[PDB]
RNA sequence: ACGAGACUCUGGCAUGCUAACUAGUUACGCGACCGGUCGGCGUAACUUCUUAGAGGGACAAGUGGCGUU
């Protein structure tokens, strides 16, 4: 019977979305940083919040959080979003193209490009799932 | 100032003041093995053959007891003796055989170092006792 | 140079450690204030059955002692706990002698006078106290102080006049000469909350650092910049070598040791037993220091152990 | 130091439990001397396994309204006839105690199953814990009801019930109730 | 009826009209090459040795 | 806190066939405490404070007092 | 938003601090056989006990496992 009430969960949310920059990782320091950043009018409550906040910081140090996204996470993601491979995945020497799309390209007169290579279609038209 | 970590079983508290001595132990102006019901005689005997007489030959221990019940006074006297021995023999001489004796204590009975937390439960109205309610008329 | 490696660790702890005071005058005497509400002392037995166990442990604390520092004499200890007080243990009769409390909140880090007469203590109420056994009031910081928590305060352990630095979570540092204790220099520039600064025993320079990971030295008597220490975030340890020209900091769980000779790496440290499904980081180190002789490195951890690092013998 | 009471050797004891000893531990430091340490293990799942058989049987024989709470007399009454089986068998009474206990647990129980069918229920094997607890309780019930208005004297009858169950002859209350229950269940398969 | 023994692998569920039985997967140590699912009774442990009388008497499922 | 947020008064008004008995209850205002409402913040609501804006350091800027 | 919860008190919490012989507090030749029990007596012991105002501690944060992880 240790399900967290919306009050303590929401306190953790507002603390990590408004005063995250001042919190520390240690629980025994966490209730102290909790009482420094906001006011907890009780003790059991502040250990509740400190324990959950330790849980959130452990979760973020593990990796992503599905429901939580802050400006700091936004900038760290845009730091991690810029992965550019040395070779583009699109620039390739030979790419396969069916005769029909060769005709489509030739209708625009771009069939002269050398990177296209014919791939013959499948033997039959076995492309539908059986009915039943 | 002082620890005097005492011992409590239920509401019965016994404290063992231990200091430099000959190793003999007194319980409430009385040596040990003359308890009136003499059914829990071995219960008070427990520590001496648990840890050994070679550790009980250099410390005078005085035990004071107060709290209701025959058995409740016991389980605290021996706890008080044990914890006073731990305290005195730790604060002065050595820590290795301290670990040895406290480990022996733990493997025999964890209660000898740490007290029983659980106590009586208050009674609520509408019944004879705490949880039991009166008979419903039908 | 030293190859700073670990042979075997010893357990028997019930909480993290906060400060380790190794004295050079006594060959085996050392204080350690641990936030498990205790102080402990080990004697260097140097045995293989046990690498050294304490001979006496003292428990009289009301909360998690933040910092400790030795006086001139070893029969007395001064410790400042997380309840915000100061207490003087005696090692002879096994009972306390003096209890200096004037604050309301925790004294985050204690420091001692060069001449064994001043008690300094900085609490979370943005108040620093600094009094004497004699009774002549020296200072209590009341007005136009730090706007937020002050996490530490240290001396300048030189033969000249001490100067104190006050660092806190509010990103700004202050420097006061204890001879007057008047506002002379407030230093700005950090990118995070300050927790652990380190002053050389000379009183001319002082490295300032904390959780930011962007450490800049703030001189005590001049107040300029010397170096830009950078690395991983969340750093809570810095210390030089009084007997040599090294320096080391505990950046997160890992430890980074460099030279004050050339600031280059001597030996990268990495120890872990490989496990299949273990999603927790290795044990975390909070504090760093030297041995009483300098041949061994003390590393206080948050995992209920102080690691002693020796030479590989070969 | 490592034996029960300083008289009952615990070193050369019998195996006697193949794997039921996980329930009952009287062959190591997990074996306390006296059958009294207060009822402190009845606060979590399976802490009963830690508890010695002696204490559990001493606690059990204190029921039926006439034995509500009074326990020191129960300890006296078990130590008596503990000595009786001890001196009649000449060796450590543990083997005979365990034999009596394990001969009394009902091998199978007819539990009522089905939506509304009470004419056929299921004969299922009984768990070792339930088996031993029911065996102890039912033999203590037999001992008590052989003590009210009965020429036999309590604190001596249980010795003969113990030795009889250890041997297994049908004169005992516990094994005969177990066998009648077993035959009822066999009818029910 | 001779009695054979089984060992618990993983607790599956609790069943009963009022709740008295535990369905659990068991393995035979004497055979060591096969595992079945037994609806044993009482407070069964994780790994405790179970005294079954037959290998073909099974009760209702769900 | 619900112990100290109630005020009550009682009165009656007269019709000939019967009396209309008027109980008046009022909830007390926490915000206008007037030293009666608890000075302490509401227990459940972690009373948070607005953060303070400042310049993020890029180049060291030092002031002398 | 009310309710649940948090919240208040209550046994666990003086293993450190607020300190009265009127309830208890090892030291202090007597009484007892000649050196160990009287609660009738004496460091005004600078309160560990049961007498209590502050402060502290525990949070599913530690580990392992299950869970659409």
């Amino acid at each position: 019977g240790r399900v967290r009430t919306k009050t303590v969960k929401k306190a953790a949310r507002v603390i990590i979305e408004k005063y995250y920059t001042r919190l520390g990782n240690d629980f025994h320091t966490n209730k102290r940083v909790c009482e420094e950043i906001a006011i907890i009018p009780s003790k059991k409550l502040r250990n509740k919040i400190a324990g959950y906040v330790t849980h959130l910081m452990k979760r973020i140090q593990r990796g992503p959080v599905r429901g939580i996204s802050i400006k700091l996470q936004e900038e760290e993601r845009e730091r991690r979003d810029n992965y550019v491979p040395e070779v583009s995945a699109l620039d390739q020497e030979i790419i396969e193209v069916d005769p029909d799309t060769k005709e489509m390209l030739k209708l625009l007169d771009f069939g002269s490009l050398s990177n296209l290579q014919v791939t013959q279609p499948t033997v039959g038209m076995n492309f539908k799932t059986p009915r039943g | 100032q002082s620890v005097q970590v005492f011992g409590r079983k239920k509401t019965a508290t016994a404290v063992a003041h231990c200091k430099r001595g000959n190793g003999l132990i007194k319980v409430n102006g009385r040596p040990l093995e003359m308890i009136e019901p003499r059914t829990l005689q071995y219960k008070l005997l427990e520590p001496v053959l648990l840890l050994g007489k070679e550790r009980f030959a250099g410390v005078d221990i005085r035990v004071r007891v107060k709290g209701g019940g025959h058995v409740a006074q016991i389980y605290a006297i021996r706890q008080s003796i044990s914890k006073a021995l731990v305290a005195y023999y730790q604060k002065y001489v050595d820590e290795a055989s301290k670990k040895e004796i406290k480990d022996i204590l733990i493997q025999y009975d964890r209660t000898l170092l740490v007290a029983d937390p659980r106590r009586c439960e208050s009674k609520k109205f509408g019944g004879p006792g705490a949880r039991a309610r009166y008979q419903k008329s039908y | 140079t030293e190859q700073m490696t670990l042979r075997g660790t010893l357990k028997g702890h019930n909480g993290w450690v906060t400060q380790i005071a190794t004295t050079p005058q006594f060959p085996d005497m050392i204080l350690s204030a641990s936030r498990d509400k205790t102080i402990i002392m080990w004697k260097l037995t140097r045995d293989e059955t046990n690498y050294g166990i304490p001979q006496r442990a003292l428990r009289g604390h009301s909360h998690f002692v933040s910092d400790v520092v030795i006086s001139s004499d070893g029969q007395f200890a001064l410790s400042g706990s997380w309840d915000g007080t100061l207490r003087l243990w005696d090692l002879t009769t096994g009972t306390t002698t003096r209890r200096f409390v004037g604050h309301t909140k925790d004294v985050l880090s204690v420091a001692f006078s060069s001449d064994n007469r001043q008690i300094v203590s900085g609490s979370r109420d943005k108040t620093i106290k600094l009094w004497n056994t004699l009774g002549v009031c020296k200072y209590t910081v009341q007005d136009e102080s730090h706007s937020e928590w002050v996490s530490c305060v240290r001396f300048s352990p030189n033969s000249s006049n001490p100067i104190i630095v006050s660092c806190g979570w509010d990103k700004l540092v202050k420097v006061w000469n204890l001879a007057n204790c008047k506002l002379k220099t407030n230093h700005i520039g950090h990118t995070g909350y300050l927790n652990t600064v380190t002053v050389s025993p000379d009183g001319s320079l002082c490295a300032s650092g904390g959780k930011d990971g962007q450490a800049m030295l703030w001189d005590l008597n001049e107040g300029k910049h010397l170096y830009t220490l950078d690395g991983g975030d969340i750093i809570n340890a810095l210390c030089f070598s009084p007997n040599r020209y090294w320096l080391c900091a505990a950046t997160g769980p890992s430890i980074k040791i460099w030279d004050l000779e050339g600031k280059i790496i001597v030996d990268e440290l990495k120890q872990e037993v490989i496990s299949t499904s273990s999603k927790a980081e290795p044990p975390q180190c909070t504090s760093l220091a030297w041995s009483a002789d300098g041949q061994t490195l003390f590393a206080g951890y948050t995992d209920n152990l102080v690691r002693v690092w020796q030479v590989t013998i070969g | 130091d490592i034996k029960l009471f300083g008289k009952w050797s615990t070193d050369d004891v019998q195996i006697n439990d193949i794997s039921l000893q996980d329930y009952i531990a009287v062959k190591e430091k997990y074996a306390k001397y006296l059958p009294h340490s207060a009822g402190r293990y009845a606060a979590k799942r399976f802490r009963k396994a830690q508890c010695p058989i002696v204490e559990r049987l001493t606690n059990s024989m204190m029921m039926h309204g006439r034995n509500n709470g009074k326990k020191l007399m129960t300890v006296r009454i078990v130590k008596h006839a503990f000595e009786i089986i001890h001196l009649l068998t000449g060796e450590n009474p543990l083997q005979v105690l365990v034999n009596a206990i394990i001969n009394s647990g009902p091998r199978e129980d007819s539990t009522r199953i089905g939506r509304a069918g009470t004419v056929r229920r299921q004969a299922v094997d009984v768990s070792p814990l339930r088996r031993v607890n029911q065996a102890i309780w039912l033999l203590c019930t037999g001992a008590r009801e052989a003590a009210f208005r009965n020429i036999k004297t309590i604190a001596e009858c249980l010795a003969d019930e113990l030795i009889n169950a250890a041997k297994g002859s049908s004169n005992s209350y516990a094994i005969k109730k177990k066998d009648e229950l077993e035959r009822v269940a066999k009818s029910n398969r | 009826q001779p009695i054979k023994l089984a060992r618990v692998t993983k607790v599956l569920g609790r069943t009963g009209s009022q709740g008295q039985c535990t369905q659990v997967r068991v393995e035979f140590m004497d055979d060591t090459s096969r595992s079945i699912i037994r609806n044993v009774k009482g407070p069964v442990r994780e790994g405790d040795v179970l005294t079954l009388l037959e290998s073909e008497r099974e009760a209702r499922r769900l | 806190p619900v112990n100290y947020y109630v005020d009550t008064a009682v009165r009656h008004v007269l019709l000939r066939q019967g009396v209309l008995g008027i109980k008046v209850k009022i909830m007390l205002p926490w915000d206008p405490t007037g030293k009666i409402g608890p000075k302490k913040p509401l227990p459940d609501h972690v009373s948070i404070v607005e953060p303070k804006d400042e310049i993020l350091p890029t180049t060291p800027i030092s002031e002398q007092k």
